[PDB]
This record gives structure tokens, sequence and C-alpha cells, in this order.
RNA sequence: GCCCCAGGCGGUAGGGGAGCGUUCCCGAUGCCGAUGAAGGCCGACCCGCGAGGGCGGCUGGAGGUAAGGGAAGUGC
RNA sequence: GUGGAGCCUGGGAGUGAGGGCGCGAGCGAUAACGUCCGCGUCCGAGCGCGGGAACAACCGAGACCGCCAGCUAAGGCCCCC
RNA sequence: CGUGAGGGAAAGGUGAAAAGAACCCCGGGAGGGGAGUGAAAUAGAGCCUGAAACCGUGGGCUUACAAGCAGUCACGGCCCCGGGGGUUGUGGCGUGCCUAUUGAAGCAUGAGCCGGCGACUCACGGUCGUGGGCGAGCUUAAGCCGUUGAGGCGGAGGC
């Protein structure tokens, strides 16, 4: 259904290709929600009125002080003490259905490539590990650094050598990812992780 | 031109001295040594020291005619009070906030 | 369609009944607890269900 | 994350105190009464909205009162005539020409005692 | 020559090249309304009634304001009752062209 | 059919809906910033119904951060 | 009889100290700003508005807002007003 | 602080650089004014900014026959900025806020004022609704594999 360009040396081929012609939008926002929620450290901690390091002493007697009633100073009404409702060691991740993982990655996919900016390739006889390298073959395949692009292939030859470019985003096709693909105006894979990708929402 | 000195730091309560002070404002110069002189006040003491040195400032530092020189405008600004203890009766204990006061004193040439 | 365009559907997300922040919330004072009572305590009631 | 009250309590309390400029002593100096303050000055403000209509009126009703008397007739005389007389010119206007416009609203009372 | 007119439920002495605000009317700034003349006060001081025959005021709208802003703020006590309110009567400004007959 | 038609609009407990603002994540290797950020003081100026927002003036001297979403130690 | 009417199905409630007034009763002393009920109303929650001088429930009347407009309600029209 | 076991504080910030103010003057000194350093010194060491409470100092209005929950409406006067802003002399109206209450202006409770902290959450289950996925199917946990912010596998298991 989305032909899509494949740049090598023997010019520019294409693919059908097979993708969800229809994109949802709030699906990928449901796991991009995802991915950004299972990744949070989630190390906010406080301590309560039992955690803080004071003592459980009345301060003063109930009665007859003058003074208003209080327990102990750890208490959460003095400057001080343990904090109520304070945030805990607490786990943002959780599973998000498989059936929607794939599908939505599978959408963003068709989001940027039948809008044009996807692009397999089919090998990197330009880059050998240096970033110049990747940076001439690159612009000599058609790019200029304005269009942060997604960058997802199995050549450590390749994403090693163009990891330091700020508006390229280096991905082994494993580490495909919705997030990623919204990340970048433009969409780059070698046809190994086409593969991969098809596998992936197979 | 008006000069200008300040005691400031004046270990003494700001509200006694504000008499004082307020009893010099407007005054001419000569009238505000002798009235100082002979006010029976703590304060009237520091009120002479800084108005005298006003007028050094006015003579050597920024030049005028001492003939001329009258308390334009002085005031005590209140300072940093140093709270004590007081001992109370029954082992309860009070706190006196030893007053500190800052002091000015402006001078101008009154004409005519 | 880059992530400022990533909006959920309109109520797929909703905001929560937050209590206690004056009277033009509407859900001031009380935090709809009602007056006093043993259900309104800190804590609240036994079991309602038995 | 936490979120101290920063900035955002001091902000109100200021705007709670530029309404509160020119009141009496901590009325104006206060937080606390100045929000007091206002909202009686709010209550003020709404009831006295309602109330200068009244009052105007009130005013209206008693300079037309004198005018019309000074000509015979008293205040109720004079709106029973308009009224018959298929006048419609409110308190307000009535008592304007009645201090500007004896000879007009001398008309007034002229169509007035007519509509007798 | 002044004259008594009504709009927005309203009673108006008026008199030409006078600049009066009213009611927000439905006119295009710059344009031009006849008004209802409750009374010709002059001269000929003829007594609408309930208006003026044949008479009629020529206003060309100055344009449509914005009163200042009313603050109406209810508020009951021991209730937890307040409604503050932001509030802007909005007006048709206008000039008093004539006073037709 | 964004506008017109009719009707309605006191309000506690309480139920519901709709927004504002605070800290932090994405936007962001981005953008604003010494021609001055945040912050403070001031405005009779503009926006909003309001929560508030701009904008302006002075202080301040170095951070701030959009649209659009998310998460709360969120509004005294 | 189209009404912020009705019914059903679900979620969330609060309320479960009421009070005054009228009427019909009990108790009381044919006393109580009393108590206890029924019918109703108002307040509660309408200490928003006019009158009753002042006054929650008495009389009028249900406060979306603005207007330096008009007509009335109870109540008033000798001055305050 | 407590005999003691034990309880338990407060308290950070100049400046890029001390360049930390020589020296003069007033002063017993302190402190101050000059000078000087400095981008800046109301950045001067009690030091980034510096709010409010509070305190005073100058100016504008106003006030000594006068009644008041402090306001609000009108009018007028004055002053200021150029139609507005400040003050209120008069007239009208007007029983603080919160809670708790049938009922509070209440002579019921709380609060001296200001500034800051301060209270409906989290987890795991259930149930209702809802936004989406799939649908007589739905769906994974532990763990495994990967990056080291990348996810996938994992059907055990549950409904």
């Amino acid at each position: 259904v989305y032909q899509i360009p494949v740049l090598s040396p023997s010019g520019r081929r294409e693919l059908a290709a097979d993708l969800p012609a229809e994109i949802n939008p709030h699906l990928l926002w449901e796991v991009v929600r995802w991915q950004l929620a299972k990744r949070r450290r989630g190390t906010a901690s406080t301590k309560t009125r039992g955690e803080v390091a004071y003592s459980g002493r009345k301060i003063w007697p109930q009665k007859h002080t003058g003074r208003a009633r209080h327990g102990d100073i750890g208490a959460p009404i003095f400057v001080g003490g343990g904090v109520v409702f304070g945030p805990k060691p607490r786990d943002y991740s959780y599973t998000l259905p498989k059936k929607v993982r794939k599908k939505g990655l599978a959408m963003a996919v068709a989001d940027r490539a039948r809008e044009g900016k996807l692009l397999l390739v089919e090998a990197f006889a330009g880059v050998n590990g240096k970033t110049k390298e990747f940076l001439a073959w690159a612009k000599e395949a058609g790019l200029d650094g304005s269009e942060s692009v997604l960058l997802v292939t199995g050549n450590e030859l390749v994403r090693r050598a163009a990891r330091n470019l700020p508006w390229v985003v280096t991905l082994a096709p494993e580490g495909l990812n919705v997030y990623d693909i919204v990340r970048t105006e433009r969409l780059v894979m070698d046809l190994d992780a086409w593969e991969v990708f098809q596998n992936r929402i197979g | 031109m008006e000069a200008k000195a300040i005691a400031r730091y004046v270990r003494i309560s700001p509200r006694k001295v504000r008499l004082v002070v307020d009893l010099i404002r407007g005054k001419s110069l000569e009238e505000a040594r002798n009235i100082l002189r002979y006010t029976n006040k703590r304060g009237a003491y520091f009120v002479a020291k800084v108005l005298e040195s006003a007028a050094a400032n006015a003579v050597n530092n920024h030049d005028m005619l001492e003939d001329r020189l009258y308390v334009k405008a002085a005031y005590v600004d209140e300072g940093p009070a140093l709270k004590r203890v007081l001992p109370r009766a029954r082992g309860r204990a009070d706190i006196i906030k030893k007053r500190t006061s800052h002091i000015t004193v402006i001078l101008g040439e009154k004409h005519g | 369609m880059k992530l400022s365009d990533l909006r959920p559907n309109p109520g797929a997300n909703k905001r929560r009944k937050r209590v206690g922040r004056g009277p033009g919330s509407g859900h001031g004072k009380t935090a709809t607890r009602g007056h006093k009572g043993q259900k309104s305590r800190s804590g609240g009631l036994k079991d309602p269900r038995r | 994350p936490r979120a101290k009250t920063g900035v955002v309590r001091r902000r109100k309390h200021k705007k709670i105190l530029k309404l509160a400029k020119g009141y009496w002593g901590l009325r104006s100096k206060s937080f606390r009464k100045a929000r007091e303050t206002l909202f009686a000055a709010g209550n003020y403000a709404y009831a006295h909205r309602k109330r200068r209509k009244r009052d105007f009126r009130r005013l209206w009703i008693v300079r037309i009162n004198a005018a019309c008397r000074q000509h015979g007739l008293n205040y109720s005389t004079f709106i029973h005539g308009l009224k018959k007389a298929g006048i419609e010119v409110d308190r307000k206007n009535l008592a304007d020409l009645a201090v500007r416009e004896p000879q007009v609203f001398a008309e007034l009372v002229e169509r007035a005692k007519a509509a007798q | 020559m002044f004259a008594i007119v009504k709009t927005g439920g309203k009673q108006y002495r008026v008199e030409p090249g006078l600049k009066l605000r009213v009611e927000k009317l439905d006119a295009e700034p710059g344009a031009t309304v006849e008004l209802p003349v409750l009374l010709l006060g002059g001269e000929k001081t003829v007594v609408g009634t309930p208006v003026v025959e044949g008479a009629s005021v020529v206003a060309e709208v100055l344009g449509h304001g914005r009163g200042k802003k009313i603050l109406v703020s209810k508020f009951k006590a021991k209730v937890q009752y307040r409604r503050k309110k932001g509030h802007r009567q909005p007006y048709t400004e206008l000039l008093i062209k004539e006073i037709r007959g």
C-alpha cells in the first residue's frame, strides 16, 4: 500500500508495502505514554511521621499548658515533621497490551512512511565507522540535518559512525519504538531492520 | 547640597532617641548644638555626635557654608534588636529586646 | 505527526476530584465528607458491605 | 516532585491588597482583614448598585414634587395627570426639566392639570 | 433646542452636537439612526404624546464600547459562598446630529 | 439551521461539568535571554466571567521555556 | 397535563440534633420561644431583597448581571422618610 | 536541655576577581562622610535578590459639636496626571470572618499581624463508568534475551 523508497547504488527501488492504512492518533498517544511511563526511575522518596528521625515523646501535656495540643515534633504539622502522603518508592511501569504495542508501532511506521518521511536503505557503502563518512553519505543520501531522523539498522559501523550527529537518533532494529519514531521528522531503516520490523508486526 | 552622617548600630532604644531627634528637626546648626548640650536625655549625646559629625562632613567632604547649615531632616531607623533573657518568676523567662538604633542627620544651607 | 500532536481522545484522560481546595471548587472544607460523624472521620466507618 | 507555595500565595495577597488600598488601618494592610473588608465591600457594591436606582428615583420624585407644588398641584396629582395625559417622560427627565426648564416643565404641568 | 428621546428603555434629554452613550445598539460605526423623540424641548415646545408625531432626532453612531469593569462580587456569610464576577456593559457611543421636527 | 427560537439560571450538605495557576517529564543537542531570564515593586493599559494572562515602567543580575500532552509533595 | 415532569437500570451523596408559623390532637395547667405527633408552609439552605423600627421562619416576593427607565405587591402617602 | 536513659537546635550564598576600601576628615572608639576598588558598594563583609508584617522621614487630601464591623453609592471639594488617579465633607445603606449550629453581629469557638510549612494519597484487590485494542476469545506473571531510556520473548496462569 505504502510504496517505500529504497536508496541503493542500484538507484531507488521501492516496496509496496503492507501497513495499517489508517492512523489512530490516540493509540500512538497511549503507547508513548506507556514507554515514557515505564522508564521512570520513580525514586521520589519522603519520610512519613513514622519514618522521620524524631522521638515519640509528647512535647508538652495535653491540657493546662496553654499551648495548643501536640504529640511529637515529628508529626506532619511541625516544620521538620514528616510529610503526609508524600511520594514513596513507586513503580510507574505497566503492561500495555501486546497487540496495542505492535499495532501502534506499525501505525507510527505508517505515519512517517505514508507521509514520505520513511526511507529504507539497502546498504551503507559510504559509511565505514567514521562520522564524516556518514555525513557526506547522508547529504549524498538526500539529508541536510534539519530533519531529525531516526536511523535504524544492525550495522554498528553505521550507528557508531553516526551517534554524534545531533539530528540523528541511533537505533538497532530491536530498539525500534513508537516514541523515537515520533521524535524524528524522517525515518531511515536498513532492509534487515525492515524485516525484523515486519516480523515484529507479524 | 545636603550633608549626612549616620550613627549606624547605636545600642539605644529607638523610640527614646526619636523624641530627642524630633527636637532638632528644622533647626539651625548652632541652635541644635546648644539644644543638645543641655537636654537631659541619653539619646541627646548620640544625636550630638552625629550632629557635629554631619557638620564636619558638610564642611570637609561636601564643602558647605557652615553658617547656613541647619538640620534639614533627621530621623532614627531601628536597628537589629539584641534579644536577651530576663529570668522571671516561677521558672518562666522573658526576652528583652535590647534595641539598637540608626541615626540619620541631614544638613542644608538655609538661604535668606 | 510529531509528539506535540499526540493527544488522548477527548475524555480518555480525566482530572481527579481534588477536595479541600476552597469554595470555588465546590469541594471545599469537607472533601464531600459532609459534617461531623463516624463516616466523616479519617479512617471512616467499618465494613459498609457487612 | 515537590511543589512549594513559591509565588502564588504572595501574588494573591498582593492582588487583594491592591484592592484594599484606601481602607482604614489593617483593613488595607493585613491580607486577612483586607479580604474580609473586600467581602463586605463586594456585597455593599452589589446592594448599592440595586439601591442607587431607587435613590435617584427618590431624588427625582422629591424635586419634581417641589416644582409641581410651585404650580398648585402635588406629586401624585401631576403623575396622575401625565399618565392620563398620555405622556411617558420619566422621573429623571421631569426633574431635570423642572430644574432647567421652568417654562417647559410649566407646560408639563399645563397638560397635567389639563388631564383634569 | 433639546428634546427627550427613548432608547434601551431609557429617556435622554439631548441637543445637537452631543456625544451620548446608550445601550449597545445594532448599527455599524459611522451609521446614523433616527430616534423616538419623547418631546421637543425648545421654542415650539411640543409634547410628544406619547411621542412627537413627525419629529425624531438623527444621530450617527460613534462606536460600540465596553464600560469599565464592574466587579460584581456576591458574598454570603458562614456558608462558604463567594462569587467574583467581572463585567463590562457594552454601549453605543453616539453623536446628536440634529433634531428633526 | 457559527447564529436564531423557547425556556432556565438563590443556594448549604452534596452530585456533575468546565477552566486557571504551581513543581517536574516530553516537545528541547530546540527556542527566549547582558539589547537583561527568573524574581521584586508599580500600572488608571489590554484579554478573560473568574481562577488568572499579557503588556508596559523601575529593581534584579542569569536563567526561562511554547504550542500540545503527562505526573503531582499543587493553590491556605 | 411536555414538566429540572415520570419510570427503570446503574455510580456518587449527604442527611437520619431540626426549628418557627397555621391548622387537628396528646401531654402540660386549654403555661411556656415547652414537648410529641399529623397535614402544610417557611427557614434551614433564602441572616439575598421591600414592609413590620429594630427581628430565621409575620406580610410581599424566589436575588444570572448591568442601566441616573417604567408598573405594581405587602406596607405606606404630616416631618424624620 | 535531662541525674540519667534520652531529647535535640539554629545556622549556606559579597564579588569574576579581595580588587575586602590606602589615605583625609568627624568621632574615645564604634560608626559616618569623602576618596578608592569595583560592571555595579542600598554588591561593604550584619555583604546575590530582598517581600510582608513592623518602623519611621518627607509630600497631597483630610480631621478638634463628633457616632463607628470602618465599608459602599451619590454629590461636592481639594490635589495630581492628563478622561482618569488620591482624600473625604455631606447624605443614604449597611449586625467582622471560620467553625459549630434550628438559630451567631453575637456577650459561643479560633485567630496579635506578616512570611514560609500545613492536611483526601499510594499500593494491591473489587465494582461502576469511560478512551482505546482485540474479541469467543482476551490476556500474561516470574523469569529470559537485548539497549543501557529499546523493546521483544516468555501461554506458566487468570478471566
